[PDB]
């Protein structure tokens, strides 16, 4: 069986990196943090171009995309059931192995319940106690209150989607249900309100486009990329949609006609586009403007 | 000059001994002026009455307006160390939000 493309596949990361884009002014926007007096260097045009190159290298590491994973499976394993200890304790004990050189996903965290059952700690208990003994800057022991739907809607009104996601990466694990819930809620609000530009030149654009491709709703991102004159990006999105859905009618139509470039986007409109009529209209208007002006 | 403000930096009661009046007193006032937009100046006015020394110094300083270069409108372009006679000043360029942390006269 032809392997389903992965998020980290070298080909997918190429397309996702391209459509994401780069902008040194957005990637290195000034942080509202304690400040120090700036430094100054006299540089020639050769030196200045070298410094811009190093800035672009750092902007690549800054834009490294966070993992897209499947939801972890509940831990329900009973190590022992010592019924002699039933009724001798009122509260659960949580035992955590805190040997420094163990990966956190390979640590043993067990719970001795009042009934006497010795069981493995659930995912919620594992993440909470690892924050208590291996604290990570940015994460809190108890789930913050900003992730509630009412509070999240507040952040969306202020166009603070990149922060909602930057907060979701500091607090939750990539495979947790809370992580997936918050990300999928941010991506969905961007879609309905067409705020795709907020996550461009950010590490969160790849996951957003990935989510739309898998959910077969790239129509909005194509209409938005076309209207911004980013039609090379739109073509790459249709290639990624023809890569993760090879047996789709659209992918089979492009093979029949050996479509390339703008042809790929026209094929998508007729075959699998939820709103094909608009994709052609925006694509047609772009061609008219490009042809008419130049 | 409604856009200019005047501040007093020193008021002194000096004395000149005279045969007719003995110890005679005058008011020597040092003022500085500025429009808060880069232009500032200072002058000394002397008179026998304080109100007159204020008028003399205030209108004299407007004739000696320096223009001071501010980096981005909020700070000096670079550190400045100098000795004027026996007074030493060491200024430092600082980031936004640092505020004025200087002699009270320098703050004025």
């Amino acid at each position: 069986e032809v392997k389903k493309p992965a998020f980290m596949d070298e080909e997918v990361q190429r397309i996702l990196t391209k459509i994401t884009g780069l902008d040194l002014q957005k990637t290195f926007r000034p942080a509202i943090q304690p400040l120090k007096p700036p430094t100054y260097k006299l540089m020639t045009q050769a030196q200045l171009e070298e410094a811009t190159r190093l800035a672009v290298e750092a902007a690549k590491v800054r834009l490294k995309m966070p993992p897209v994973l499947e939801e972890r499976k509940p831990i329900n394993d009973v190590l022992a059931e010592d019924k002699i200890l039933e009724g001798t304790e009122t509260n659960k004990y949580v035992f955590t192995d805190i040997s420094y050189n163990i990966p956190h996903r390979e640590r043993f965290i067990v719970v001795r319940e009042p009934s006497g059952t010795l069981r493995k700690a659930s995912w919620e208990e594992r993440d909470r106690v690892i924050q208590i003994y291996f604290p990570k800057e940015g994460r809190r022991v108890l789930p913050p209150v900003i992730f509630k739907d009412e509070n999240l809607k507040t952040m969306y009104s202020q166009d603070r989607h990149a922060d909602v996601l930057n907060l979701c990466v500091a607090q939750f694990e990539p495979d947790s249900a809370e992580y997936i819930k918050v990300h999928h809620q941010t991506y969905e609000d961007i879609d309905r309100h067409g705020k795709y530009e907020l996550l461009r030149s950010t590490r969160h654009f790849g996951g957003m486009a990935w989510y739309f491709v898998n959910k077969k709703k790239i129509d909005g991102l194509l209409i938005d990329q076309i209207q911004r004159d980013l039609v090379d990006d739109a073509t790459s999105l249709v290639q990624l949609y023809h890569m993760l859905h090879p047996d789709g009618q659209s992918a089979q139509e492009a093979k029949e006609q050996a479509a390339e470039g703008v042809d790929l986007i026209k094929v998508f409109a007729k075959t699998e586009a939820q709103r094909g009529a608009y994709i052609e209209l925006a694509l047609q208007t772009y061609q008219e403007i490009v042809t008419s002006h130049s | 000059y409604e856009d200019f403000d005047t501040r007093i930096l020193e008021v002194r009661n000096v004395f000149n001994m005279t045969a007719k009046e003995g110890r005679k007193k005058s008011v020597r006032v040092l003022v500085a002026v500025g429009n808060g937009n880069g232009a500032a100046g200072f002058a000394i006015g002397k008179a026998a009455d304080r109100g007159d020394a204020f008028r003399k110094a205030k209108n004299r300083a407007i004739h000696y307006l320096h223009y001071i270069e501010r980096y981005e409108g909020h700070t000096i372009f670079h550190d400045i160390s100098l000795r004027f006679k026996r007074t030493q000043i060491r200024m430092k360029k600082q980031p936004r939000g640092y505020g004025l942390r200087c002699h009270r006269a320098i703050i004025t």
